[PDB]
């Protein structure tokens, strides 16, 4: 278990850009750890779990910051979608159904299990089904699972394995959209139409960023969430947007880069590969344009390179391809070297 | 026909009259002729948004060419009564009794559109009847004129001396002229 | 504390038998109802288990049935029928099941007066099949008849708009 | 009377009125004499399209025969004064204050009907009273003549001068000639 | 109660409890006395046109019709011990008894 | 019946899985002592109060005052023990260190 | 194509889209993204195992 | 395809049948590729009362 | 089902502490005990 400074280190090398909201993860994911650590617990005084909530933006990193600490600590992680549960019949099965997608990875191990970190997106679309919350709840309470060992074409009802919930940390990623308005209501003037109003919608997005991390249970209860599930989720990091400026450094920057992902095919292929800082732009403004904030890299990418990939294994004595915003716009072909 | 808005939000869509909307906003819109009818109604205005927050500013829109002496002194009161400060914005014009709401508003919140004029006059009265009666109308219309040129000096600044001269007689003043006057703080040219 | 006498009287000497009485804890939210059910878990000698009658449905519907209650009990009774049959249960959520305002009854109302309706002889006390594990009632021969007659229900809610109506 | 009408969205059916309906596609209908009640309502119109969407332009479609300069002024104030453009059409006829904000809209959006009348003349008032009254009124007009006419010319683009002679008198401007005098831009012909 | 083909339980399922009490004896089921309790409970709900289906009510009566005046009820045979050669036991509804019971909320209101 | 201020301050500490009382444990165990005064502790009920949060509310309360101290604790050294007062409860002050 | 679609308006200066032009199978499906694919019932893990795409 | 247990199918078996083409060479196998038709058939569904469960 | 109710709540206080109290032999009921004004007589 490395300490909560240590985890932060880690995390910037596979993230940028969510500092705050990385402290928050790495103390919180600490102490839980740490209670696991201490899972003995010999003392009376039964230490409680602390539930995450993220509250980002689209394509802001919230599925990345589960995966990432899992590498560090091995432990089994497993992703939901609450839109998945909007059909509010028979969630029950649903719901134990993540434990065994979890104890796939965790070898069927109860114990081992019960240390993975769970992940859930697009809270906010549950929120107004309100039964899926009433049944979401009881899980984060910590509940035992039925779930068959290894699958099996039929075993007894005693063999089913037991999984508690209660040591297994839930974080409830979300994406609410329209809260900042909430936020400012309750903050900034509550005139939003008239002409003292601030409606200086420049879309520069900078206050955003502060203004979701003032938020409280007021503003939640408004968007229609329900009390009780709110009370479960006691940490809360907010990520606030990701940077046109950052977008160009998760190009290179992170370790597994998508620059280095690609130089690395076309390394052994005999070509090296180069992206002018001019380039790195271009795939940065085209990735703004599509709203999808990181995903939408690996697509601009891909098909600028998709045209060369396919000719430059014909082409012999290629020495190396360098690539420029001309490149990116598709109206010109890379360079090659000889 | 007034036309209707939807407001979209996480509980639900509403609909709502284009003045209601605006309501939530703290906006209020004083039109036409005062009168203790239209009056009253401001008054409720006002109060309701009291009771919602007493500390959001309060906007007013004044556009009339002014009226029932008695029902503007409702307003004014009913404004420096309620803590929150109301803010008030001219638009096309204000006359006597709209130029008094709108110099009436909070120290610093007081706008006016550039192509605004503002106009200033004395109060107007008549009673028919006996010479006593006249003696008393008339001395209670010139209390009302020396009440109001106090009034307005305190919030434009100006002398009452120089107030009681200039209001003698309609006195139409422009944006500018108003913010070096007193009645107004600032334009708002654009955005 | 009487629970437990009532087993006590499982000698009869004398042919009177000692009814159940259920209780209904009425409170707001966040004032420890959940909380007084999870603290006895831990004292209880008789199995104990919670549920949410939000999630449960009238029969011959998709959503769920009352039967799946007495599944959970099973698991911390290890499946054993005979100790089950003492056991005491929770129902949280009751609030929700409460019949809608002036309801023509056309709609056939599913998540609220139904489950109330299945309830009645569950709580009384009844033979109730129970799926072996996880499955859905159906003509699968192997089914677990547990007696609820034993079994105390303890039903907690938060009946908001109450005190309106007192 | 107004008829109903039903906008299919994801949400549900709902039920809007002719006017309604347009105004959610940011279209405010001028019609009738200008006055001070009519001109709040527009006012409140842009000022609450302004908020849902500052970027995105809106449309003012202008019939009228004119009116009140104070409550036509008020609107001239609040189009320059929010940020989204404003694009005026002229339907049917704009008088003197119809097409003073018709000549307002922003540069290169205003449009025109080929078969619109545009009317242009000074503006006209009166006072009753005493002489040293009727100074103070007939100076007041006469600034917001010169004030008019300061405005008019810089959208239309001529000059004070000009402006100045051709307005001493009603005088009508159709659709092309509009153009040229520099009031609108294009002409709506047909649909593209 | 529900009407076949859905998950509720099937109406047959009541004979099927007579046999156990019968040790699965066909004769003695066969003239056992059969009691119904909260048959109000399955009533249409005061709607004639039936626009939608409904199983677990108006479909239960319409299943027990035939029941009652006499059925040949198809059972496992003998405490369910295994699937292959099910020989479902057939029982005669013609000669037991049924005791339907139930308190009818509302009636009073009809009447 | 529902909780009341008072009540809430003592939820804090007089249960036996009092709130107070398993972050005292997480700092324990970790080697550091951990101290709550009686001004905290009534700050912390009227905050969620003031949030309207509840008794739930209370270990969200303590997660954010706790958060910067539980972060740099494991990587400081010598440190005896931690106080918390009022004013580090809304955020302005820091949190008291003793070495 | 309800994700993508911008809507038609009414005023005169506003783009009309008719039947014609609505739309079609191709320029469609290239535009397809993980979130529509869930809607379908695609599990989203699933998903995401398969990053090339190649749309006929 | 169906769930394992059951009459319908098992996905391991596709495995095997890519050995029988290959002689069963784990080496040569490992490099060969698999070409699952109609696989939007088996899309996510909402459970059904009338089915015992949903398999597929 | 009612008249279980009603004795409840009558010997609710009894019942909690009659097993913890000593020397008890027996325990009367009256009308008052049933409107709740008086708590029902002990025998020791
Ligand atoms: N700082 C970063 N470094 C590398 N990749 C990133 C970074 N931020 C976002 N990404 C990429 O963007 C994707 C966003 O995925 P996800 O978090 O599931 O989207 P959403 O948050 O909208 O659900 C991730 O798969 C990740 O690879
Ligand atoms: N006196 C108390 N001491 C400690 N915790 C309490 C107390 N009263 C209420 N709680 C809190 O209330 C929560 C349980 O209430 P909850 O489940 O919301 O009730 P319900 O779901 O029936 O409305 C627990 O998390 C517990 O911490």
């Amino acid at each position: 278990l490395p300490t909560p400074h240590e985890i932060r280190n880690h995390l910037d090398d596979y993230v940028i850009g969510q500092e705050q909201a990385k402290k928050v993860l790495a103390v919180a994911v600490y102490n839980h750890y740490k209670r696991l650590r201490n899972g003995d617990t010999s003392n009376g005084v039964e230490l409680g779990k602390s539930n995450i909530l993220l509250i980002g933006p689209t394509g802001s990193g919230k599925t990345l910051l589960a995966e990432t600490l899992a590498r560090l600590l091995d432990v089994p992680f497993t992703m939901a979608d609450a839109t998945t549960l909007t059909e509010a019949g028979y969630v029950g099965e649903d719901v134990e159904n993540i434990i065994q997608k979890l104890l796939q990875k965790s070898d069927y191990d109860v114990q081992k299990a019960q240390r993975g970190i769970v992940y859930i997106d697009e809270i906010d679309k549950i929120s107004r089904g309100e039964g899926v919350q009433q049944a979401l709840l009881k899980l984060i309470e910590g509940t035992v699972a039925a779930v068959p060992p290894q699958g099996g074409r039929k075993h007894p009802q005693q063999e089913f394995l037991q999984v508690d919930t209660s040591k297994i940390l839930f974080i409830c990623g979300g994406a609410f959209a329209g809260l900042d308005k909430v936020i400012s209501h309750r903050v900034e003037t509550g005139s939003g139409i008239g002409f003292g109003a601030t409606v200086k919608a420049k879309s520069d997005k900078a206050s955003e960023g502060e203004l979701l991390a003032q938020v409280e249970p007021e503003d939640l209860i408004k968007f229609g969430l329900i009390p009780e599930f709110i009370g479960r989720l006691p940490v809360v990091a907010t990520l606030n947007e990701l940077s046109e400026e950052a977008l160009i450094q998760i190009l290179k920057e992170p370790k597994n880069a998508l620059t280095k992902q690609y130089q690395a095919l076309f390394n052994l292929e005999g070509v090296d590969l180069e992206f002018r800082d001019e380039a790195l732009d271009a795939i940065a403004k085209k990735a703004m344009a599509r709203k999808t904030g990181a995903r939408g890299l690996r697509s601009i990418v891909e098909a600028a390179l998709l045209d060369t990939m396919y000719d430059l294994p014909s082409m012999e004595d290629v020495e190396k391809v360098v690539i420029d915003e001309s490149v990116i716009d598709g109206q010109s072909e890379p360079l090659l070297i000889y | 026909l007034v036309p209707m808005v939807i407001e979209q939000t996480s509980r639900g869509e509403r609909s709502f009259d284009i003045y209601s909307r605006l309501l939530k906003e703290r906006v209020i819109f004083l039109t036409g002729q005062v009168e203790d009818h239209m009056a009253n109604l401001i008054v409720a205005q006002m109060l309701f948004l009291e009771a919602e927050n007493p500390e959001k500013d309060i906007y007013l829109y004044i556009n009339s060419p002014g009226g029932v002496i008695t029902a503007g002194m409702s307003i004014y009161d009913t404004m420096q009564f309620i803590k929150p400060d109301v803010s008030t914005i001219c638009m096309g014009q204000a006359a006597s009794m709209g130029a008094f709401l709108l110099t009436a508003g909070a120290k610093g919140k007081r706008f006016c559109l550039p192509n605004s004029r503002v106009m200033i006059h004395q109060p107007l009265g008549g009673y028919q009847g006996q010479a006593t009666d006249i003696e008393i109308h008339a001395r209670e219309i010139l209390k009302v004129k020396g009440r109001m040129n106090e009034l307005m000096a305190l919030h434009t600044g100006q002398s009452l001396e120089q107030i009681e001269r200039d209001t003698e007689r309609d006195r139409f003043l422009s944006a500018p002229e108003a913010v070096e006057y007193g009645l107004v703080d600032s334009i708002l040219t654009h955005r | 504390y009487n629970h437990y006498k009532r087993l006590r009287n499982g000698d009869t000497s004398n042919g009177v038998e000692l009814g159940k009485s259920n209780i209904l804890l009425i409170g707001p939210t966040g004032s420890g109802k959940t909380l007084l059910a999870e603290t006895l878990a831990r004292l209880l000698d008789v199995p104990f288990t919670m549920a949410d009658a939000t999630t449960l449905t009238e029969a011959g519907y998709v959503g769920e049935d009352v039967e799946n209650i007495i599944q959970k009990l099973l698991q911390k009774s290890d499946y054993d029928v005979q100790k089950a049959q003492r056991g005491i249960v929770y129902i949280d959520e009751i609030d929700k099941i409460s019949r809608k305002s002036d309801n023509p009854s056309i709609t056939r109302d599913v998540s609220g007066e139904g489950v109330q309706q299945a309830l009645l002889k569950l709580i009384e006390g009844t033979v109730a099949a129970v799926p072996p594990q996880g499955g859905r009632k159906h003509p699968q021969q192997e089914f677990l008849q547990v007696d609820t007659s034993k079994i105390l229900f303890i039903c907690g809610g938060a009946f908001a708009g109450l005190d309106k109506v007192i």
